[PDB]
């Protein structure tokens, strides 16, 4: 009589752009409603030019993010060469359906830039049913961000595009958001992490 | 980690047994309980010598055992096992696993060759 | 021995025990199969005692499936396992299709067949050189022919067992294409017979078609090996 | 003579063939030269070219930073070993999120080494390697098969071993506290040595790890810049 | 393994400039009955290592032999001083146990606390380890460090961890009065606090407190004293 | 002479050939001397056939082992042989603190050991192991105690032992004195000494390069730590004085 | 090792991509059921949309909406360069079955040197998803395509199921999309109002961004 | 008398050694791995006028991006590309991106070399050439049954090899074009035939740089190519 | 070929790596004689090490240098051998006493014990899979009846009971020798058998050994009603012994 699976909170944002990408997210994390830190490091670095950023449990999404980069040196390694975002969502999908019926409880975002110089960022679910997501949001604060997303998006430089960003996530949490904000963001000439 | 593991074998219907509801994930019912009846028995006694005695016990059993178990007829005719039984000591004892019976179908005794000893 | 190399490479790259093999397939009994547009005659040669010994029991043209059917020379009983082997192949093939067997795949599993018995512990080679008579999934009638070694090829007109080469060389140099059934039971039986002594009791001809495989009557066999008495002189 | 039939037989004296068989197997392979100094080691060495039309075989397996090694006998054993200690690097990165320790690894492979020596049915490894890392000091060593592994400040293996040997030797008080050009230049001069056939950049696999620099094999115009200056 | 029969309270941690102090308070309450009151709650695995828990006292005591094992096989493959492993390898390392653990739905009932230090440049004790039995030296943030592992797994770093009840109201005391590098007095006295209010607000709890400090010159098990 | 290609199968006349040819590998392998003292005990290493190998690591090269910080284990065989033996014992130390929770008692490791040793000479198809292992410790009421396994799995308590090339020679040398009074800080110079006259390869140069040494005693607490250079030097100019006049 | 086996073994102290791993709960087949009664959060999969396909002269049609969560998620997956398979219910199950089919059916190409039929595909995907039927599995897809016996319309489900025919429609308001089509339908169609049907009824389906492909004896276009 | 793993004397595995006797027993092929492709051929040696011709084909595709050529054991060999398409489109399934060449021929290599415990019994006796495109451009490769594999510029296997591989290093040169490449093939095929090169006596398979698709030439082109041939 | 190497019938039978391993237990030339008396059961061992490559060694606590060892608590034993084989042996009746203990609830019979023995002996000799075990053991044991047994088995397996026995080198004409001794004993308080039973066996080993044998090459054990524990008589006792016989 223990159930495996409990919300830490999170509210990783995205966003794409002509040749740039934004996967912000907070560093909060609380089992129900009491705080542990202020300072919960998540977007883990796949490789220079990818990332991954998820909402769930903490456990589940390390271990996870922790496997994908020990399988990325494994290819780089044996290969020679930094595998494609298309191979690392690849990778992703069949990883998360490896665990179908004691499923991860981790919504992934696999933000990147593509060798022909194009952002694109990949949504996921618990199992590995993904898509390519010109905005995407997940976790507690799903409900409230995704409006503005498509409001704003579907209806420009990335400087817009991080302002947009930083006024929507101060939103959130005016509106367990989080209390601090890393706006990482991949240029063409790697990654560039911003604190906030 | 469990359910076997898929390789594009592509023979997943065969003409001589249909899959079991469970597959291989095992559900804890009294066949189960059943089934690892055995062979707990025996880890428990492994467990008791190579922890009293030490390890190198346990290692001369287990070669033993199967030494003497790697000496049987070819798959099809029963085999006595009697060495078996010196070894592992239940000579002396009878047991449910002894008496009663099971009568087994559709197998061609080849195929059963194939898959005793992988060939 | 469990988890030994029986077979071997030699000194001089090759294997001696699928060579042993080779020879005890040409040790064994002849079988000639001839294909022309959309059947395939097939004969073996018989060896009865006569007042003594039962013809019915010995039979050498089995039927594998609905369409594919296979001869043999060399070791009955590896040639009976074999044969148990691909009849529950065809069954699974045809399970998972729903469409019957083609020649091509259970030729093809054959060959991996013997090619495993020639590179597992613990097993020899399969005695015996199989070869295969049936349609494909375009229905075209098409022979392949195994071997011990595992290799397959594609035929029109081959026979194997004692004395191979001598009916090989015939039927290259008589052999014709889009043939008459009577014709090519004819080629099949005199193909068989330069190897063979000329009787009756010493052939089973039948001829495969997509309906069955009709095994020809004694009358039509007696009437055809009179005739070639008569053409020898 | 006959008791060389299996690898669990010693002869009168006491002494295996099998495993020495498999020593003069790593013998016969091409040169590998290794120095280090205080904060850097280099591994250089040739690499196998069959015919004019075959590019060169390559030798230098890196597996995991700081960590890369040099293969000097059969190449399949070499493939094995290299995915052996690729996967205990990643796992011991993923599980603990740290640097493997080199004696760990080097302890584990020739434990490898010894359990595929001890039984029969089984064949020791015919290849020999650097397991040279920068695990917070600039390390060399050497998993023989018998099962042993073995630390120098430098190394060679095969071909004209006996004179990169005799140079290094010679040289070995000039290696320790020395820049990293008259490294590389030391190191290339034993290579040099060893084809007594001349270094090309094709041939010539030089490699560079230690303080604030990772395993990565340097580019071909350094390597030619180097070439050149070691010939005049 | 099946639930929580003779639990603890709470433990807390914080950090200074000497090194690290955490407290523990020897309770093992039997559901409602208070049996033992002298129980050693923060273990030792080795030297600049601390691991301190708050639940089933089996699932911790399985957990303190696990890490004395690690460590022995750790010494008995050593070489040079720095092979020790750090806190960080430790705190890992409990970390995939819990994992583990919990993908077998066999949950350790308790919440770790791993403390130490992750550098020698400082001290130099571990060259010369003896298990069967100055001044302090200053030490900075970086060097030191501090982790938890949850009933999930879930772990994190912080500067000052608690578990238990005083993750509840204590954790806005040491959050309000912590500040960096501070004298053993003010540290002392902060942990005075915490577990003042720890024994008011609670039923489990108790004052016969214990003290140990993880600094330069190793660990230091202070005695047992009453709150005032 | 057929009966010898095998270790399973027993000679005519009742000696397994195969025992003396690890008998006589080990004998033309690295020696290995240790010895009990009033304070502790010391066991030496001693490395002569890698004087031909000039590149080896300053002391790099150590066969002394230890299990818990409590016990020393050394051997003179070969190397992976004795490093899989050092790894059982630390297995079986493991495994009797995890299941009984006190440090293993010496005889119950010496014991497991043996009969673990003994466990690959009755088969047909694993390797003997050619190793002969030497476990040593040392309490302040117990005294000190030397075991020392053969590898046919033959162990006997010894209060002085050595094992290797001219192990004769040293066993002869050590029997000089009665070497439970002397203490472990001076019986250094004395094991220096022996190493120098017995060993032909090690010359005055050699002595601090391929030796290894670590005590047993009351200075560490009871402790396992190995000798360090300030305390060799001085025995080492103490020893090439001597032997020099 | 060897050792290190009966080592854990003593001291009780005890991962493929393509092997799938289980609960060690009493019965894991309903596991996941026993999950959805603690909570619905993590099980909100991303369902398929209404796909609608159907047989005419010259070739079939098969169109389907874009709705999700997401809204522009494909649904049809290529099979073959002849067969193109359809997406409906749990997008996770029937997009990875649809792969794993497509790599069969590559090696099966490859190995025999003959293009596989409809029947076989749908047969071997109908045998696959009844291997872990019990455990939770939600897919419904329609195999549609080419083959040496003429075209075919294979209707696989999670159950098994196996249903030939030349009318098809599934996902959620399927039934208002069959009740379009059996209002209006003709085998002898043109392709534009084969296209204007198919347009129509989904837009009635999605009403209570459409994509539409037209397969071919050589092959498929995309309109 | 001896086990299938013994080293002899010289350090070399006698099994091994064996296994590399056996592949110059075989088939005549040849392979240019020249900037535009790989132009892997074969020799089609047809054992008499009854074969068929359809089934007897020495070049296998791996993959669509991928060519090969078979020699020595034959069903062997067939093992081999049969294991090698498995594992190529397992890559396929598990990463989008289609599997290079070189990690192609290192599953080759594992297979061929499992025979030692280090299931299989006796080496694999085939020496296979492998070639195809990737992201990197052409790559050409070979492993003989010993593991040592390597990649070539253009290389021959099969029965009389020597002189092929003496005549492509004199004929051979650097920035080749594709139709070069062709010709050079055909020329070097019949100064190694026994026979006279006729249209249906040879198979040759294309990896093109710009398709990337294994393209088998049919008799048309054949013809084409023979005819464009010099005196 | 090969009929000698492998535990293989032969011609005319003489299954000869039983023999060869009987003539090994012979070479170590450690006598070891078992006598058994009316509610007392002496089992005394020479305190040598076994004749092998090695060598004796002033350097060596001679007190560790045994041959009698306990397999529970009333059984005792001494394997006459190799040394790993006879402790691999002790090892072996350990575990089947513990066998006997958890599955039946109570102590091992010697009987039962030496029958169990012999079962995994055969069992070493049928298959040639494994060497045979060159250690003939000599049990001792005090029934549940309180009468004393005496027993011995071979590497042979041929566990059968006795009165007087001896293992080692010279074991033939030393059969007379204690029968002789028995005459002695066929022409009383329990610690009158007892003493008379030790010194009959001292006096047998000095017979058959012929030599004075000190005190600190001897081994005595005794199991009997009044404590029926398996404990080693102390070496002052045992020299009190030597010098009422001489």
């Amino acid at each position: 009589r223990w159930y495996p699976y409990i919300d830490n909170g999170g509210t990783v944002i995205g966003l794409t752009g002509k040749d740039y990408v934004i996967l912000a997210a907070d560093t909060r994390l609380s089992l129900s409603y009491s705080i542990y830190t202020r300072f919960c490091p998540k977007i883990s670095k796949l490789t220079d030019k990818c990332i991954i950023g998820s909402s769930g449990m903490q456990s589940d999404i390390k271990t996870l993010h922790s496997l994908l980069q020990k399988k990325i040196q494994l290819f780089v390694l044996e290969h020679s060469h930094y595998p494609d975002i298309h191979v690392i969502a690849r990778l992703l999908c069949v990883i998360l359906y490896s665990r179908r019926f004691f499923p991860y409880y981790a919504f992934n975002i696999l933000a990147g830039v593509d060798e022909n110089n194009k952002g694109v960022l990949y949504n996921y679910d618990s199992v590995g049913s993904y898509c390519e997501a010109t905005h995407s949001c997940v976790g507690s604060g799903s409900q409230l961000i995704l409006p503005i997303l498509d409001n704003r998006v579907e209806q420009f430089n990335l400087g817009d595009d991080i302002n947009f960003v930083k006024d929507a996530i101060t939103s959130a949490t005016e509106r367990y958001t989080g209390d601090k904000t890393l706006i990482y963001v991949i240029d063409k000439m790697g990654i560039n992490v911003n604190t906030l | 980690n469990y359910l076997e593991k898929l390789n594009f074998d592509f023979k997943v219907k065969d003409v001589v047994s249909i899959r079991d509801i469970n597959l291989e994930g095992k559900e804890k019912n009294i066949e189960t309980f059943h089934d690892t009846i055995l062979l707990n028995e025996e880890k428990n006694f492994l467990k008791r010598t190579g922890l009293i005695y030490g390890s190198q016990e346990v290692y001369k059993n287990i070669l033993d055992r199967e030494i003497v178990s790697l000496s049987r007829r070819l798959p099809g005719i029963k085999s006595s096992l009697l060495s078996l039984d010196i070894v592992r000591n239940t000579i002396d004892r009878i047991d449910s696993y002894e008496y009663m019976e099971k009568i087994d179908p559709l197998e061609p005794l080849s195929e059963i060759i194939e898959k005793k000893m992988n060939i | 021995s469990y988890d030994r190399a029986i077979t071997v490479f030699s000194p001089d790259g090759h294997l001696l025990q699928v060579e042993h093999a080779l020879e005890a397939v040409k040790k064994g009994g002849c079988a000639v199969a001839i294909k022309s547009s959309n059947f395939a005659v097939l004969a073996v040669e018989k060896k009865n005692i006569p007042k003594l010994q039962n013809p019915k029991t010995t039979e050498k043209l089995i039927k594998l499936d609905e369409h594919n059917c296979l001869a043999f020379a060399g070791l009955n009983a590896d040639a009976r396992v074999l044969v148990n082997k691909t009849r529950l192949e065809c069954q699974r093939y045809y399970l998972n299709m729903d469409e019957p067997a083609p020649v091509d795949y259970i030729a093809k599993y054959v060959a991996k067949v013997q090619q495993k018995f020639t590179h597992r512990g613990g097993v020899r080679p399969f005695g015996i050189a199989t070869l295969i008579a049936g349609f494909k999934n375009n229905k075209e009638i098409c022979i392949y022919q195994t071997e011990p070694s595992g290799i397959y090829a594609a035929w029109k007109a081959q026979a194997i067992g004692k004395n191979a080469k001598i009916v090989q060389e015939f039927l290259e140099k008589n052999y014709q294409e889009n043939m008459e059934q009577k014709d090519c039971i004819f080629l099949a039986l005199k193909a068989i017979f330069e190897v063979v002594e000329l009787s009756s009791k010493n052939v089973e001809v039948a001829l495969l078609t997509e309906k069955d495989l009709t095994f020809i009557e004694e009358q039509e066999i007696n009437s055809m090996v009179e005739l070639i008495d008569q053409e020898r002189t | 003579n006959l008791y060389d039939t299996d690898n669990i037989i010693y002869s009168p004296e006491g002494r295996l063939y099998q495993v020495e068989y498999a020593s003069e197997a790593i013998k016969q392979g091409t040169c590998a030269v290794a120095i280090k100094s205080k904060d850097y080691v280099v591994v250089s060495g040739l690499k196998k070219c069959i015919s004019k039309l075959s590019f060169p075989q390559e030798k230098i397996f890196k597996i995991d930073d700081y960590i890369g090694i040099s293969m000097s006998g059969i190449t399949s054993d070499a493939k094995v070993l290299t995915k052996f200690m690729q996967n205990e690097c990643l796992s011991h990165k993923f599980l603990y999120n740290e640097n493997i320790n080199i004696e760990s690894l080097v302890r584990s492979v020739a434990d490898k080494y010894q359990k595929n020596t001890q039984k029969s049915s089984k064949r020791a490894f015919g290849v020999g390697l650097m397991i040279a890392a920068y695990h917070n000091e600039p390390c060399i060593f050497e998993t023989r098969p018998n099962g042993s592994y073995f630390e120098y400040d430098a190394l060679s293996f095969g071909a004209r071993s006996h004179a990169s040997k005799t140079y290094l030797e010679k040289n070995l008080h000039l290696f320790e506290e020395c820049s990293l050009e008259e490294l590389i230049l030391h190191c290339l001069k034993a290579l040099k040595c060893s084809l007594s056939s001349e270094l090309t950049i094709s041939n010539t696999a030089l490699a560079v790890v230690g303080k604030n620099h990772p395993w990565q094999e340097i580019s071909s115009l350094q390597l030619e810049e180097y070439l050149s200056k070691v010939k005049m | 393994t099946l639930g929580p029969v003779v639990t603890g309270t709470s433990v807390i941690a914080i950090k200074y400039k000497h090194g690290i102090m955490i407290a523990a308070d020897r309770k093992a309450s039997y559901g409602s009955y208070a049996k033992f009151q002298n129980v050693e709650r923060i273990f030792k695995i080795n030297n600049k290592t601390v691991m301190g828990f708050s639940g089933e006292l089996a699932d911790a005591q399985y957990l303190h032999e696990l890490l004395t094992r690690k460590n022995i096989n750790n010494l008995s493959e050593k070489k040079r001083k720095e092979d020790m492993y750090t806190p960080q390898h430790y705190h890992s390392y409990v970390s995939r146990v819990f994992y583990v653990r919990k993908n077998r739905i066999d949950p350790l009932f308790n919440n770790i606390i791993i403390a130490g230090i992750n550098s020698q440049k400082y001290d130099n004790n571990d060259d010369n380890v003896l298990l069967y039995t100055e001044e302090y030296k200053e030490i900075h943030k970086d060097d030191l460090y501090i982790g938890f592992v949850d009933m999930h797994g879930t772990n994190f770093c912080d500067d000052y961890i608690t578990t238990g009840y005083a993750r509840y109201f204590a954790l806005t005391l040491l959050r309000d009065h912590y500040k960096d590098n501070m004298t053993e007095e003010e540290a002392r006295i902060l942990i005075n606090e915490c577990l003042r209010i720890l024994y008011f607000r609670d039923a489990t709890s108790s004052n016969f407190i214990q003290i140990v400090k993880v600094t330069s010159k190793g660990v230091e098990y202070e005695e047992p004293y009453i709150l005032p | 002479a057929g009966y010898d290609l095998s270790v399973s199968t027993f000679s005519p006349d009742g000696r397994l050939y195969q025992v003396e040819y690890i008998y006589k590998s080990i004998n033309n392998n690295n020696t290995a001397l240790c010895l009990e003292c009033k304070d502790g005990i010391i066991c030496c290493c001693i490395n002569s056939n890698m004087d031909k190998n000039k590149m080896i690591k300053k002391n790099s090269y150590n066969r002394i082992y230890h299990v818990n910080n409590n016990i020393i284990i050394t051997y003179s065989g070969f190397d992976g042989d004795a490093r899989n033996i050092i790894d059982r014992a630390r297995s079986e130390a493991n495994t009797y603190y995890y299941n009984f929770h006190t440090n293993i008692p010496l005889h119950i490791l010496v014991n497991r050991i043996s009969l673990y040793i003994h466990a690959y000479t009755l088969y047909w198809h694993m390797r003997p192991f050619a190793a002969s292992i030497i476990i040593s410790s040392f309490n302040e009421k117990d005294k000190g105690d030397i075991y020392c396994i053969e590898p046919n799995g033959a162990c006997y308590k010894y209060s002085g032992i050595v094992i290797g090339k001219n192990k004769e020679m040293f066993k002869t040398e050590i029997e000089k004195k009665d070497y439970k009074d002397i203490n472990v800080r001076d019986a250094i110079e004395d094991i220096y000494k022996f190493i120098l006259t017995s060993d032909d390869h090690m010359n005055k140069n050699n002595l601090q390069n391929l030796v290894n040494f670590s005590w047993i005693c009351k200075e560490s607490s009871y402790e396992f730590q190995n000798i360090h250079e300030e305390i060799l030097t001085p025995a080492l100019n103490k020893a090439v004085e001597y032997i020099e006049k | 090792s060897f050792m290190n086996e009966i080592d854990n073994l003593i001291n009780d102290v005890e991962n493929d991509e393509l092997e799938f791993c289980v609960a060690p709960v009493n019965v894991p087949r309903n596991f996941i059921k026993y999950a959805q009664t603690q909570n619905k959060k993590l099980f909100d999969f991303h369902k398929g949309t209404t796909t609608l396909a159907f047989k005419f002269k010259d070739g079939i049609i098969v169109a389907v909406d874009s709705r999700a969560s997401s809204q522009n998620v494909e649904k049809i997956i290529e099979i073959n360069k002849n067969i193109l398979g359809t997406m409906a219910g749990g997008a996770a199950d029937c997009l990875y079955w649809e792969k794993y089919l497509g790599k069969i059916i590559k090696i099966y190409e490859l190995r025999n040197n003959e293009k596989i039929s409809v029947r076989a595909a749908s047969t071997i995907l109908s045998n696959i998803l009844y291997q872990y039927k019990g455990y939770g599995l939600c897919c419904g897809i329609i195999l549609s395509g080419y083959d040496h016996t003429g075209f075919n319309m294979f209707y696989v489900d999670d159950s098994g199921k196996k249903v030939e025919g030349n009318l098809f429609s599934c996902g959620s308001g399927s039934t208002y999309a069959y009740s379009i089509l059996d209002s209006a339908y003709d085998y002898n169609l043109n392709l534009d109002q084969a296209v204007e049907l198919a347009r129509n009824a989904i837009y009635h389906a999605t009403f209570r961004k459409v994509r539409v492909f037209h397969i071919h004896k050589n092959g498929y276009d995309k309109i | 008398d001896r086990g299938v793993n013994t080293f002899s004397p010289e350090g070399r595995l006698f099994q091994v050694e064996y296994a590399l006797g056996a592949i110059k027993l075989g088939s005549t092929a040849v392979g240019i791995c020249v900037n535009d492709g790989v132009i892997l051929a074969s020799e089609r040696r047809i054992s008499s006028t009854l074969i068929e011709k359809d089934s007897v084909e020495k070049l296998l595709s791996i993959d669509d991006h991928i060519g090969c050529a078979m020699s020595g054991l034959m069903a062997d060999a067939r093992t081999l590309i049969d294991y090698a398409r498995v594992e190529c489109n397992h890559y396929k399934f598990i990463y989008n991106e289609n599997i290079n060449i070189k990690s192609c021929v290192e599953l080759i290599s594992e297979l061929a070399l499992d025979f030692s415990n280090l299931i299989m019994s006796r080496p694999f006796g085939v020496a296979l050439l492998i070639g195809g495109v990737d992201k990197n451009g052409p790559c050409l490769w070979y492993t003989e049954p010993s593991g040592t594999n390597t990649r070539f510029s253009a290389a021959s296997i099969g029965s009389a090899q020597e002189g092929a591989e003496l005549l492509l290093q004199e004929n051979y040169k650097k920035d080749m074009t594709f139709e070069q490449a062709e010709i050079l093939a055909l020329t070097v095929l019949r100064q190694v035939m026994e026979d006279k090169l006729s249209t249906s006596n040879v198979e040759i398979c294309a990896i093109k740089k710009s398709d990337q698709t294994f393209y088998k030439y049919n008799t048309d082109d054949i013809s084409r190519i023979i005819d464009v041939l010099p005196s | 070929m090969y009929d000698r190497h492998l535990t293989i019938f032969s011609p005319d039978g003489n299954l000869y790596q039983i023999e060869y391993a009987i003539k090994a237990v012979k070479n170590t030339n450690i006598t070891s004689v078992g006598v058994k008396g009316e509610n007392c059961a002496v089992i005394i061992s020479q305190k040598k090490m076994a004749t092998q490559y090695i060598s004796q060694d002033k350097l060596l606590d001679y007190n560790n240098i045994t041959n009698i060892y306990n397999i529970t608590d009333e059984i005792g034993c001494s394997m006459v051998g190799m040394p790993g084989d006879c402790l691999s042996m002790v090892y072996k009746a350990r575990s089947e006493a513990s066998e006997f203990l958890y599955s039946n609830g109570y102590n091992v019979n010697a009987e039962t014990l030496c029958r169990n023995i012999c079962d995994k002996i055969q069992v070493y000799t049928q298959h040639a899979y494994m060497r045979l075990h060159a250690c003939s053991g000599m049990i001792i044991g005090i029934d549940e009846n309180n009468k004393p047994e005496l027993f011995k088995f071979d590497p042979s397996g041929f566990c059968a009971g006795y009165r007087a026995c001896v293992i080692g080198n010279k074991e033939q004409e030393s059969i007379s020798v204690l029968e002789r001794l028995l005459e002695k004993r066929k022409k009383e308080t329990i610690d009158e058998d007892i003493r008379n039973t030790t010194i009959l066996a001292i006096e047998a080993l000095q017979t058959i050994l012929a030599f004075d044998l000190k005190a600190s090459e001897i081994e005595v054990a005794i199991v009997s009603t009044k404590n029926r524990n398996f404990t080693q008589i102390s070496e002052k006792e045992i020299d009190n012994y030597l010098t009422y016989i001489a």
